[PDB]
C-alpha cells in the first residue's frame, strides 16, 4: 500500500491552463444557485435545497452552516467537497486562532485559512481540487461585516453582492440593478428572495429555501447570562415560518 | 478501456478486472474441495505428478491455522501461503489477546478483509488463490470458501480449481441425499471419491490425494492429517466407485 | 578558562585574556590564545568549560565566515552580538549546554563606534563600556568605575587595564599567567604583544 | 503485452508474465543437477566461463554445515537469497539450538520471494536453486522457481538443455535411490545425468562442480584437481 | 502501479527546457499587468485588477500588492493562492532575521529566499511549480532603493524598470524609452500609470482596475514610509496626472 | 516521497535527462577562463535583450566560494545558486575540520560529485549547470582552473569556455593560447579573455564582465570603463 | 601513568612508562602505551585504555582514508581535530582520554596536540600526562632546550619517565623511547625500570637517597 | 513508462543491458595479470587540447595492494571507488589485516543491483580491479553494473574492448614477465586508439607485492613507448 500518488494531479497544460481547476470550476457551474448580499447592518446568505427526494429529510441536510458565532458559510457544487471544507473550516478557527487568541478570527483570515486549504488541493500530491465555490459571511469588531467569495483554485474575493453556480450570470445582473450602500438587512433579504426565485423552477417556500444572515447579537441564543461582554452569536438561520413571512410581502 | 491494466480501477460495468483476471488463476490451478460433516470438516486436494520425480507424500498442500483451522486452495499456490502466513499471525493476535482460540467465522472474516484490502489499491495485486477454510470452534464445525475479491460465504459443500464444476455436481448430491448429515469418515471417503471424479478434467498426468480433517469425535476438535491404513482404505472406496 | 577583561574607550575596544591553561594539578600551557576573530572588525574572547569553550568559538567563526562569503558584506557588531546570544539562549534548553561566556569587541565601520558585548553562557546580553565574565568583574570594576571615561585614548586603556591586571595578580589566589591583549579599531584586530 | 509493464498486473488469462520473464532467465543459465540416495545428497553443475581469459564462474553456495545450493541465473539473486538461507541457518542454530530443516528451509525462500510478485516497485529474483541438505530426517533435495514454487524431489535438473538430464534421473530414479553409503557411485550418477545436457563442449577440471553432503559428511564443494577423479 | 499517472512535473525537455516552468509563464502571461520603477527618492508600484465587478468591494480587496514588512512590498503576477502561499513564507523568513539578528532584513536576502523555494519545486518534488512572478519593492541601508522580479524558474535579477503579467514586451518598451536615472517618484508615478493605460486591454484605466503603492524616504526624516493606496487616493493621482 | 527515476539509461545507452542538461548549458549566456603565469581571469557573457537592469543589485555570474576561489557558469540561474550554496558551506566546513581552506581541486570535485548525485538520485532531475571553478591553492602560487558539468564530470583546463557558442571561443583559444608561454602578465591575460569572447559577444559595451584572481586571496572586478579600454585597444591593432 | 612528549631541533620525543593498575594491584608492566597510528603519526594513551586504543586506531583509519581521497600525507592539525571532534560527540557518555597526538610534516614540522575526552584540543612545544606527570614536568622544564641533539634528547625523555616511575606508585615497568622524524618515527626500545634505575643512578649520582 | 527493474523477454534487465551500451562508449582500459604482477593500461582521451590531460584520472588507488582501472560515465566511478576505499580500510580496522582482491571486488558488486524506484539507475560504468594477497596471489577482476565479476588473466573494456581482447587472447602467456606486459597493454593500446598514443593521452599502473599500487610517471611511460617501437621496427 502507502499513498504512493506523491505527484502532482494538477498541471499547467502548454496554454498555461490548470486543466483540473478549470474542471472543478465547471462541476461548481453545474451545481444550485447560492447567493449573498450585503447590508449596512447585516449580510445575508441564502441557496435552494434542492432535495433529491421527497422521501429525504431535507432539514437533516444543511447548505448553510455555521463556521463561528458571527462567521456563516454556503456554497454551490459537490455537496461533501463543502461538508469536509466545512469540518476542517470550524476545526482551524480554532487551532490556528481561538487557542492562541482566545477570540474568534476576523472573516477575513479564516476565509484566507479556507482558501489556503483549497490552494493544497490544488498542488499536494495524490489529490484533486475541492469541486465546490464558497460564499462566506462574517462579522467581526474592527472589519465590521464583510462577505466573501472562495474558488477551487483558493482565491478568495471580497463582494457587496454575488451569486455562484447555476444561474449566477443572471442573477448577478439582478443582484446590480438592486444593490446600493445604504440597503438595510430586511431589504437585503428582501432582494435575496426576489434573486433566488428566478433561478428556482419548483415549489418555493421556507422548507424549499435555505436563508441564514449575519446581524444583529442574539442573546437568547447565547444559552447562559453573567457576563455582559458576551452578547451572543450573531449567525441566525432564519426558520421555515420567517421566510415565508417575508414571501407574503414579496 | 484502460480499465483491466490496474487493480481498484472500477469499469464503465462498476467491474474489478484485475479481481477477475485473478480468478482465472484459481480456474487453471488443481482441484480442492471442503466437506462439512456432522461434528466437524473434511478438506482434500488433487496435486499432480509433474514427474516420476517428485517424492510420494512430501510436498503437502493443506495447512494447518492453530491447531483447529485447516486451509487449501487452488491457483498459485505461493500466493496460497502467504494468506495462511497472515491467517496465522492473525490467529496469534487474537488468541493472545482473547485467550479463546480465534472462532472460525471470526477467522473467516480476517481472511476476508485482509483479501479485500488487496482490491483497493494499484501498488498490489489481488490474491491468485481461492481459499477452502475452516474447522471446529465453541459452536460447532464451520467450511467457509475465499474469493480473490476477498468475498466469502458458509458452506455445507465447497470446491475449487479446474474440476470445480464436476466436483460441486457431486457435492449436490451429498446433500441432496443426506439431509440429516454426514459421519466425519463418510466425508473423508466422499472426499477422496469427489477429488478422483474431479480428475477427468485433469486426466493427463496422474495424480496424489491428499486428504485432512477436524471432527469433535474423530481428533478431539483438532486439525490432522489422514494417513495410512485410513488414507488407503479411502482410496480404495474412491477407485472402487470410479470403476 | 579564567580572566577574560574588556574595555571601551573612544575609537576603539581592548580585549585582555589570560594566557594559563590548567587541567587540576597542572598547568598544561602559559601561552593560550582566549580569541577568534569572527570578521575583520570583530574579535570574541571566551571562557568556560574546556571543549565547550573552541568548539563554540569555532563554531560562531565558521558562520560569521559563512555570511561574509555569501553576501560579500561584514555584519555589524551588534548583529554579530545578536547571533551569538541566540546560539547561547538556545543551548541552555539543550541536552546538553554549551557552557561558555564571552566578550564580543566590534568596531562598526557605518557609525564608525567601538562596541562591547557581554554575553555569558545563559544567553544574556548586555553592551558596556567594561566588562569581564567570573570573578574577574569582582577585582576590576572598582577601579574601572572610578577611572573610566569615554573619551580615552586606546594608550589610556591600556593603562588603566594594566592597573586592573595589577590588582587580579595582587589579590587572585590563581596564577593566571598574564594576559594577552588585543585591539579593535577602524583598522582591523593587531595584537599588543608587550604586556 | 499491455500486461507485461510489471509484477503486480495479471494478464487476461491470469498469467504473471514479469514471474515469466524471471523464470525464462533460468533457462538462459547453465546446466546444473540435482540428485540424492537415503544417506547422500550431490549437487552437479556445469559452470560457464566468459571467454578463455576468464574464469569459470562458481554455481554452488554452501549454506550451513548441512546444507547448501547450486544455481542457475542471474547470480547476484542468488547471492542475496543463498544470504537469506544462511541467516536463517544461523538463527535456527543460535536461538534453538537446532539445525534448520530443509523443508522449512524451503518454505522460507518461497515466502520471500513470493512477496517480489505481488507488490509494485520491485521485481521477482532472476535466479533458480537447487538445495541439497542433510538433516533429522534424512537427505534432501529443493527445487526453488523465483514464482515461490518450491518442490521437494529425488532429482532434477535446471538450466539450458536440463531437460536431458531430468528424462536420465527419471530413467535411473530405481538404481540412484539405492546408491546408501557409496558417495563415489552416487557423484558418478550426478556427473553422467549432467553429460546428457552437453553439446559441443564436455566436463573438463575448470569446467566442472560438484558439492556433497550425508550421514557423516558437511557440504562440501569440489572443483579443480578434487573432480579429475569423475571425469 | 501510480507512476502510469505521473506528469513528471520536474523534467527537461529536448531543447534543455523546463516544461511547467515556461508553461507557468504562459500562464502568468494571461495575469493582470504589474510595473515597478525605482527612483533616486523612492519606488512606485502599479498593477491592474483583471476584468472586475461594479459589486467587487474594492477597498477591502487585495490581488496585486502585499506588504512583506515595514520596508519590502511585492507585487503580484499570476494565480493569487499560489502568492499567498509564499508571500506568507516571505513573511515569516524576514522576521526569522529580524529576531536573530536584531536587523531587518536585506531586500535580496529575503529575494533569494522565494527564489530558492521556488526553484526547489522545479527540480525535486515532482509537485507543480508556483505559477506567480513577483516584482519586489524594498528599502535597506546598504543598497538603499531595490526592484527585483522572480518567475517560477526561481530565478531572480535587479531593475531600474520592470513590468510582469500581460504585454510586458510592449510595457517594457514605453518604460526604457521615458525612463531617466535622475528621475523622482512624483515622476515615476506618472509614467508607471501613462505605461499601464497605454498598454492595458481595457478601454480605458480607472481607479477600480488599479492597485498603487509607493516607497518613500518621504517619511519624516531618516526612515521609510510605504503608502497602499486608497480607492480615492488612486482616483486623485489619475486626475493629476491628466488621466482620467 | 518522490521517488521517481528520471534519469535512466536509454536503448542506445545514453541518459537524456543529463543530456537534455547540457542543452541548458548551451542556451546559457557565455563563460570563459584562462590562466596566465601568476593569474586566472573569469570572463562572462551579459546579453543586452536586458536593459532597465539594476547592475548594482543584479546577481553577478562570478561568485565567491571562498575568499581565493571563484565560480562561474552557464545554464539555468537558479540552480547555479544552490550548487553555490552547497559549495560555499563546504568551504567553510574545511576551514572548520582541516583547518585549511579548500584547494581548487577538492571544491571542485565536491561540486562535480554533488551534479553527479542528482543523475542517480530518485524524485530529482540533473543541474542544468556547467561550472568554471578557478583560484589559488592556499600558499601556491600556481594557477589553478577546471570545469564541471550536468554529467558530474571534472577536469583541469589551461583554458576553457561554456555556454552558447563556446564552440567559437575554444576555436580561438585553441589556436591563440600557447602552453609553453602562457600570458605573462594579468593585462595579457585579461587582453587574451576580452579577445576570446568579442568574437561571440555584439558590443563591448556592458556585455563583457572580467574578474581577475590572483595568489593569496586578491580578487577584483573590473570596471566597465577599465574592460572598455581593453575592448578600444583590441579593435585599434585590429585596424590593419 | 606517566608520558611525555616534546618538540625539539630533531623532531619530537615520546616517552611513556608501561605499568597498569586496577587499584592498587599491577595489572600489567608491558602495556603498550605509545600507539603506532601510521609510520607517521603517534598517540599516548591515559585514561580509559580501550577508549585510547579503540578511536586512535579508528584515526589511522582516517588518516589512511584522507590520504588516499587527496592523494597528501594528513596534517597533525587535522588528524588531532578528527579525533578531538570525535570524542566531542561522545562528551558526556563517559570516554576517558588523554593523549598527545604528534607528527612531523613539511608544512607544519614538529607538531603535537594534546587532546583530550572533555575536547579540549592544544597544541605545545611540551605535555605530559597520567599520575606521574608532575615529577616528568620537573625533570623536562630544568633541563629542556630546543637545540637539544636527538641523544640527549632521548635521554631527558627516559630520566623524566624514571624519575615519575621511581616516586608515582601508579607508574612504572618499561620505558618506551620514539622519535619522530619528517620520515617518520623511530622505535628506541624498551629500557626496564628495574635495571635503568640502578644505571642511572651509578652513571649520574643521582637518587642519593635509595641505597643501592 | 516502464519499470526500471523490469526484465525483458529474454530474460535480461532493461537497464543493465543499456548501462553496458553506455560503457562502450567509453575509452578503453586494459588489465593483465602475471606472476610478477598486475599491469592496468587507460586511454585518457581528452576532448581539447587546452584540456590538462594529467588531471585525467581513470586510473586509481583503492588501498596499497588493490588498484583500479574504469570505461564508461567515469563520474559514476565515484561513488563505487569511495565504497571500495572505505570497504578496504574498514576490514582492515576489523580484522588488523588487507582485504582479499575478491571479497573488495564482490563489496563493489553488492552496490550493482541496489536501484530501483536506492539510487535511481545502474552504474554507467565498469571497472578493472587489480590487486594482490597472500592466498591467491595477483588477481584481476572485471566488474560490471549487473553485479556479476569475473576473474580474468587479461581483460579489455571499453570501446576498442572486442578488437584488444582478441589481441590479449594470442599474447598472454604464463610465464610473462612484468616488462613483457607493460609493452603489450600499451601496444594493444596504441592499436585500438584514435589518436596516436604517446605519455599524455595515455597512462600506465602496476600494483607489485613489494612496491604496492603505483601510477606511472608520463616520463616513465614514455620510455616503455619507445621501447616498444624500436623493437617493433626489429622485424
Amino acid at each position: 500500500m502507502t499513498d504512493r500518488y506523491s505527484f502532482s494531479l494538477t498541471t499547467f497544460s502548454p496554454s498555461g491552463k490548470l486543466g483540473q481547476i478549470d474542471y472543478a470550476l465547471t462541476a461548481v457551474k453545474q451545481g444550485v444557485t447560492s447567493l449573498g448580499i450585503k447590508a449596512t447592518n447585516g449580510v445575508v446568505i441564502a441557496t435552494e435545497k434542492k432535495s433529491s427526494s421527497p422521501l429525504a429529510m431535507s432539514e437533516t441536510l444543511s447548505k448553510v452552516s455555521l463556521l463561528t458565532p458571527d462567521i456563516g458559510a454556503v456554497y454551490s457544487g459537490m455537496g461533501p467537497d463543502y461538508r469536509v471544507l466545512v469540518d476542517k473550516s470550524r476545526k482551524v478557527a480554532h487551532t490556528s486562532y481561538k487557542r492562541i487568541y482566545g477570540e474568534y478570527p476576523p472573516t477575513k483570515l479564516l476565509v484566507s485559512e479556507v482558501a489556503k486549504i483549497m490552494q493544497e488541493a490544488t498542488q499536494s500530491g495524490g489529490v484533486r481540487p475541492f469541486g465546490v465555490s464558497l460564499l462566506i459571511a462574517g462579522h467581526d469588531e474592527f472589519n465590521g461585516f464583510s462577505l466573501y467569495q472562495v474558488d477551487p483554485s483558493g482565491s478568495y474575493f471580497p463582494w457587496k453582492a454575488t451569486a455562484i453556480g447555476k444561474g449566477s450570470v443572471a442573477a448577478k445582473t439582478f443582484l446590480e440593478k438592486r444593490w446600493n450602500d445604504e440597503l438595510e438587512l430586511e431589504d437585503a433579504i428582501h432582494i435575496a428572495l426576489l434573486t433566488l426565485k428566478e433561478s428556482v423552477e419548483g415549489e418555493f417556500n421556507g422548507d424549499t429555501i435555505e436563508l441564514a444572515i449575519i446581524g444583529d447579537e442574539n442573546p437568547d441564543l447565547l444559552g447562559y447570562t453573567g457576563i455582559p461582554t458576551d452578547k451572543g452569536p450573531r449567525f441566525r438561520k432564519l426558520t421555515s415560518q420567517e421566510i415565508n413571512d417575508r414571501l407574503e410581502a414579496l | 478501456t484502460g480499465y483491466d491494466l490496474s487493480n481498484s480501477v472500477f469499469s464503465p460495468d462498476g467491474r474489478n478486472f484485475q479481481v477477475e483476471y485473478a480468478v482465472k488463476a484459481v480456474e487453471n490451478g488443481t482441484t480442492s474441495i471442503g466437506i462439512k460433516c456432522n461434528d466437524g470438516v473434511v478438506f482434500a486436494v488433487e496435486k499432480l505428478i509433474t514427474s516420476k520425480l517428485l517424492v510420494p507424500q512430501k510436498n503437502v498442500k493443506i495447512q494447518v491455522v492453530d491447531r483447529h483451522i485447516g486451509c487449501v486452495y487452488s491457483g498459485l499456490i505461493p500466493d496460497g501461503r502467504h494468506l495462511v502466513n497472515r491467517g496465522r499471525e492473525e490467529a496469534a493476535s487474537f488468541k493472545k489477546l482473547y485467550k479463546t482460540p480465534i472462532p472460525i467465522p471470526a477467522f473467516a472474516d480476517r481472511l476476508g478483509q485482509y483479501v479485500q484490502a488487496h482490491t483497493l489499491y494499484n501498488s498490489v495485486r489481488p490474491f491468485g488463490v481461492s481459499t477452502i477454510f475452516g474447522g471446529v470452534d465453541k459452536n460447532g464445525a464451520h467450511l467457509y470458501m475465499l474469493e480473490p475479491s476477498g468475498s466469502y460465504w458458509g458452506y455445507k459443500g465447497a470446491a475449487t480449481g479446474k474440476g470445480r464444476q464436476s466436483a460441486k455436481a457431486e457435492l449436490e448430491k451429498l446433500v441432496d441425499h443426506h439431509p440429516e448429515g454426514l459421519s466425519a469418515r463418510e466425508a473423508v471417503k466422499q472426499a477422496a471419491k469427489i477429488i478422483y471424479l474431479a480428475h477427468e478434467d485433469n486426466k493427463e498426468k496422474d495424480f496424489e490425494l491428499e486428504i485432512s480433517w477436524c471432527s469433535l469425535s474423530e481428533t478431539n476438535g483438532l486439525h490432522k492429517f489422514v494417513k495410512g491404513d485410513l488414507l488407503q482404505e479411502a482410496i480404495d472406496f474412491a477407485q472402487k466407485e470410479i470403476n | 578558562m579564567d580572566i577574560i577583561l574588556g574595555i571601551r574607550v573612544q575609537d576603539s575596544v581592548i580585549l585582555a585574556s589570560s594566557k594559563a591553561v590548567t587541567r587540576g594539578i597542572s598547568v598544561l600551557k602559559d601561552s593560550d590564545d582566549k580569541t577568534r576573530q569572527l570578521s575583520p572588525h570583530t574579535l570574541m574572547s571566551f571562557a568556560g568549560e574546556a571543549g565547550d569553550t573552541v568548539q563554540f568559538a569555532e563554531y560562531i567563526q565558521a558562520n560569521i565566515q559563512l555570511y561574509s562569503i555569501r553576501e560579500d558584506y561584514e555584519l555589524s557588531p551588534q548583529a554579530v552580538s545578536s547571533f551569538v546570544r541566540q546560539e547561547l539562549a538556545k543551548s541552555i534548553r539543550s541536552r546538553r549546554p554549551y557552557q561558555v561566556n564571552v566578550l564580543i569587541g566590534g568596531y562598526d565601520k557605518k557609525k564608525n563606534k567601538p562596541e562591547l558585548y557581554q554575553i555569558d553562557y545563559l544567553g544574556t546580553k548586555v553592551e558596556l563600556p567594561y566588562g569581564a565574565h567570573g570573578y574577574s568583574g569582582f577585582y576590576t570594576f572598582s577601579l574601572l568605575d572610578h577611572h573610566y571615561r569615554p573619551d580615552m585614548t586606546t594608550e589610556e586603556g591600556l593603562d588603566l587595564l594594566k592597573l586592573c591586571v595589577q590588582e587580579l595578580e595582587k589579590r587572585m589566589p590563581m596564577d593566571f599567567k598574564g594576559v594577552i591583549v588585543k585591539i579593535v579599531d577602524k583598522d582591523g584586530i593587531r595584537q599588543v604583544d608587550d604586556f | 503485452n499491455n500486461y507485461d509493464g510489471d509484477t503486480v498486473t495479471f494478464s487476461p488469462t491470469g498469467r504473471l508474465f514479469q514471474v515469466e520473464y524471471a523464470l525464462e532467465a533460468i533457462k538462459q543459465g547453465s546446466v546444473t543437477v540435482g540428485l540424492r540416495s537415503n544417506t547422500h545428497a550431490v549437487l552437479v553443475a556445469l559452470k560457464r566461463n566468459a571467454d578463455e581469459l576468464s574464469s569459470y564462474q562458481k554455481k554452488i553456495i554452501k549454506c550451513d554445515e548441512h546444507m547448501g545450493l547450486s544455481l542457475a541465473g542471474l547470480a547476484p539473486d542468488a547471492r542475496v537469497l543463498s544470504n537469506y538461507l544462511r541467516q536463517q541457518c544461523n538463527y535456527s542454530s543460535l536461538v534453538f539450538n537446532r539445525k534448520l530443516a530443509v523443508e522449512r528451509a524451503g518454505h522460507l525462500l518461497c515466502d520471500k520471494a513470493q512477496k517480489n510478485t505481488q507488490s509494485y516497485g520491485g521485481r521477482p529474483y532472476g535466479v533458480g536453486l537447487l538445495i541439497i541438505g542433510y538433516d533429522k530426517s534424512g537427505a534432501h533435495l529443493l527445487e526453488f522457481q523465483p514464482s515461490g514454487n518450491v518442490t521437494e524431489l529425488y532429482g532434477t535438473a535446471i538450466g539450458a538443455r536440463s531437460q536431458g538430464a531430468k528424462t536420465y534421473l527419471e530413467r535411473t530414479l530405481d538404481t540412484f535411490i539405492k546408491i546408501d553409503g557409496n558417495p563415489d557411485e552416487l557423484i558418478k550418477a550426478g556427473v553422467e545425468a549432467i553429460s546428457q545436457s552437453l553439446r559441443d563442449e564436455s566436463l573438463t577440471v575448470d569446467n566442472l562442480s560438484i558439492a556433497i553432503v550425508g550421514k557423516d559428511t558437511p557440504f562440501t564443494i569440489y572443483d579443480g584437481e578434487a573432480v579429475a577423479k569423475y571425469i | 502501479g501510480s507512476r502510469r499517472y505521473d506528469s513528471r512535473t520536474t523534467i527537461f525537455s529536448p531543447e534543455g527546457r523546463l516544461y511547467q516552468v515556461e508553461y507557468a509563464l504562459e500562464s502568468i502571461s494571461h495575469a493582470g499587468t504589474a510595473i515597478g520603477i525605482m527612483a533616486s527618492d523612492g519606488i512606485v508600484l502599479a498593477a491592474e485588477r483583471k476584468v472586475t465587478s461594479t459589486l467587487l468591494e474594492q477597498d477591502t480587496s487585495t490581488e496585486k500588492l502585499y506588504k512583506l514588512n515595514d520596508k519590502i512590498a511585492v507585487a503580484v503576477a499570476g494565480l493569487t493562492a499560489d502568492a499567498e502561499i509564499l508571500i506568507n513564507t516571505a513573511r515569516i523568513h524576514a522576521q526569522n532575521y529580524l529576531k536573530t539578528y536584531n536587523e531587518d532584513i536585506p531586500v535580496e536576502i529575503l529575494v533569494r529566499r522565494l527564489s530558492d523555494i521556488k526553484q526547489g519545486y522545479t527540480q525535486h518534488g515532482g509537485l507543480r511549480p508556483f505559477g506567480v512572478s513577483f516584482i519586489y519593492a524594498g528599502y535597506d541601508d546598504r543598497y538603499g532603493y531595490q526592484l527585483y522580479t522572480s518567475n517560477p524558474s526561481g530565478n531572480y535579477t535587479g531593475w531600474k524598470a520592470i513590468s510582469v503579467g500581460a504585454n510586458t514586451s510592449a510595457a517594457q518598451t514605453l518604460l526604457q524609452m521615458d525612463y531617466k536615472d535622475d528621475m523622482k517618484v512624483d515622476d515615476a508615478i506618472e509614467l508607471a500609470l501613462k505605461t499601464l493605460s497605454k498598454t492595458t486591454d481595457s478601454s480605458a484605466l480607472t481607479y477600480d482596475r488599479l492597485e498603487f503603492a509607493t516607497i518613500r524616504k518621504g517619511a519624516n526624516d531618516g526612515e521609510v514610509y510605504q503608502k497602499i493606496f486608497k480607492p480615492q487616493e488612486i482616483k486623485d493621482i489619475l486626475v493629476k496626472t491628466g488621466i482620467t | 516521497g518522490y521517488d521517481r527515476a528520471l534519469s535512466i539509461f536509454s536503448p542506445d545507452g545514453h541518459i537524456f535527462q543529463v543530456e537534455y542538461a547540457l542543452e541548458a548549458v548551451k542556451r546559457g549566456t557565455c563563460a570563459v577562463g584562462v590562466k596566465g603565469k601568476n593569474c586566472v581571469v573569469l570572463g562572462c557573457e551579459r546579453r543586452s535583450t536586458l536593459k532597465l537592469q539594476d547592475t548594482r543589485i543584479t546577481p553577478s555570474k562570478v561568485s565567491k566560494i571562498d575568499s581565493h576561489v571563484v565560480l562561474s557558469f552557464s545554464g539555468l540561474n537558479a540552480d547555479s545558486r544552490i550548487l553555490i550554496e552547497k559549495a560555499r558551506v563546504e568551504a567553510q566546513s574545511h576551514r572548520l575540520t582541516l583547518e585549511d581552506p579548500v584547494t581548487v581541486e577538492y571544491l571542485t570535485r565536491y561540486v562535480a560529485g554533488v551534479q553527479q548525485r542528482y543523475t542517480q538520485s530518485g524524485g530529482v532531475r540533473p543541474f542544468g549547470v556547467s561550472t568554471l571553478i578557478a583560484g589559488f591553492d592556499p600558499r601556491d602560487d600556481e594557477p589553478k582552473l577546471y570545469q564541471t558539468e550536468p554529467s558530474g564530470i571534472y577536469s583541469s583546463w589551461s583554458a576553457q569556455t561554456i555556454g552558447r557558442n563556446s564552440k567559437t571561443v575554444r576555436e580561438f583559444l585553441e589556436k591563440n593560447y600557447d602552453r609553453k608561454e602562457p600570458p605573462a602578465t594579468v593585462e595579457e591575460c585579461v587582453k587574451l579573455t576580452v579577445r576570446s569572447l568579442l568574437e561571440v559577444v555584439q558590443t563591448g559595451a556592458k556585455n563583457i564582465e572580467i574578474t581577475v584572481v590572483k595568489p593569496d586571496s586578491d580578487i577584483v572586478a573590473l570596471s566597465s570603463e577599465e574592460i572598455n579600454q581593453y575592448v578600444t585597444q583590441i579593435e585599434q591593432e585590429k585596424q590593419e | 601513568t606517566t608520558m611525555l612528549a616534546f618538540r625539539f631541533q630533531g623532531g619530537i620525543i615520546v616517552a611513556v612508562d608501561s605499568r597498569a593498575t586496577a587499584g592498587n594491584w599491577v595489572a600489567s608492566q608491558t602495556v603498550k602505551k605509545v600507539i603506532e597510528i601510521n609510520p607517521f603519526l603517534l598517540g599516548t594513551m591515559a585514561g580509559g585504555a580501550a577508549d585510547c586504543q579503540f578511536w586512535e586506531t579508528w584515526l589511522g583509519s582516517q588518516c589512511r582514508l584522507h590520504e588516499l581521497r587527496e592523494k597528501e600525507r594528513i596534517s597533525v592539525a587535522a588528524a588531532s581535530k578528527i579525533l578531538s571532534n570525535l570524542v566531542y560527540q561522545y562528551k558526556g557518555a563517559g570516554l576517558s582520554m588523554g593523549t598527545m597526538i604528534c607528527g612531523y610534516t613539511r608544512k607544519e614540522g614538529p607538531t603535537i596536540y594534546y587532546v583530550d575526552s572533555d575536547g579540549t584540543r592544544l597544541k605545545g612545544d611540551i605535555f605530559c600526562v597520567g599520575s606521574g606527570q608532575t615529577f616528568a614536568y620537573g625533570v623536562l622544564d630544568s633541563n629542556y632546550k630546543w637545540d637539544l641533539s636527538v641523544e640527549d634528547a632521548l635521554y631527558l625523555g627516559k630520566r623524566s619517565i624514571l624519575a615519575a616511575a621511581h616516586r608515582d606508585a601508579y607508574s612504572g615497568g618499561s620505558v618506551n623511547l620514539y622519535h619522530v622524524t619528517e620520515d617518520g618515527w623511530i622505535y628506541h626500545g624498551n629500557h626496564d625500570v628495574g635495571e635503568l634505575f640502578w644505571k642511572v643512578k651509578e652513571e649520574e649520582g643521582s637518587f642519593n637517597n635509595v641505597i643501592g | 513508462d516502464r519499470g526500471v527493474s523490469t526484465f525483458s523477454p529474454e530474460g535480461r534487465l532493461f537497464q543493465v543491458e543499456y548501462s553496458l551500451e553506455a560503457i562502450k562508449l567509453g575509452s578503453t582500459a586494459i588489465g593483465i595479470a602475471t606472476k610478477e604482477g598486475v599491469v592496468l593500461g587507460v586511454e585518457k582521451r581528452a576532448t581539447s587540447p587546452l584540456l590538462e590531460s594529467d588531471s585525467i584520472e581513470k586510473i586509481v588507488e583503492i588501498d596499497r595492494h588493490i588498484g583500479c582501472a574504469m570505461s564508461g560515465l567515469t563520474a559514476d566511478a565515484r561513488s563505487m571507488i569511495e565504497h571500495a576505499r572505505t570497504a578496504a580500510v574498514t576490514h582492515n580496522l576489523y580484522y588488523d589485516e588487507d582485504i582479499n582482491v575478491e571479497s573488495l571486488t564482490q563489496s563493489v558488486c553488492d552496490l550493482a543491483l541496489r536501484f530501483g524506484e536506492l539510487m535511481s539507475r545502474p552504474f554507467g560504468v565498469a571497472l578493472l580491479i587489480a590487486g594482490h594477497d597472500a592466498d591467491d596471489g595477483y588477481q584481476l577482476f572485471h566488474a560490471e553494473p549487473s553485479g556479476t565479476f569475473y576473474r580474468y588473466n587479461a581483460k579489455a573494456i571499453g570501446s576498442g574492448s572486442e578488437g584488444a581482447q582478441a589481441e590479449l587472447l594470442n599474447e598472454w602467456h604464463s610465464s610473462l614477465t612484468l616488462k613483457e606486459a607493460e609493452l603489450l597493454v600499451l601496444k594493444i593500446l596504441k592499436q585500438v586508439m584514435e589518436e596516436k598514443l604517446d605519455e599524455n593521452n595515455a597512462q600506465l599502473s602496476c600494483i607489485t607485492k613489494q612496491d604496492g599500487f603505483k601510477i606511472y610517471d608520463n616520463e616513465k611511460t614514455a620510455e616503455l613507448i619507445k621501447e616498444l617501437k624500436e623493437k617493433e621496427a626489429a622485424e
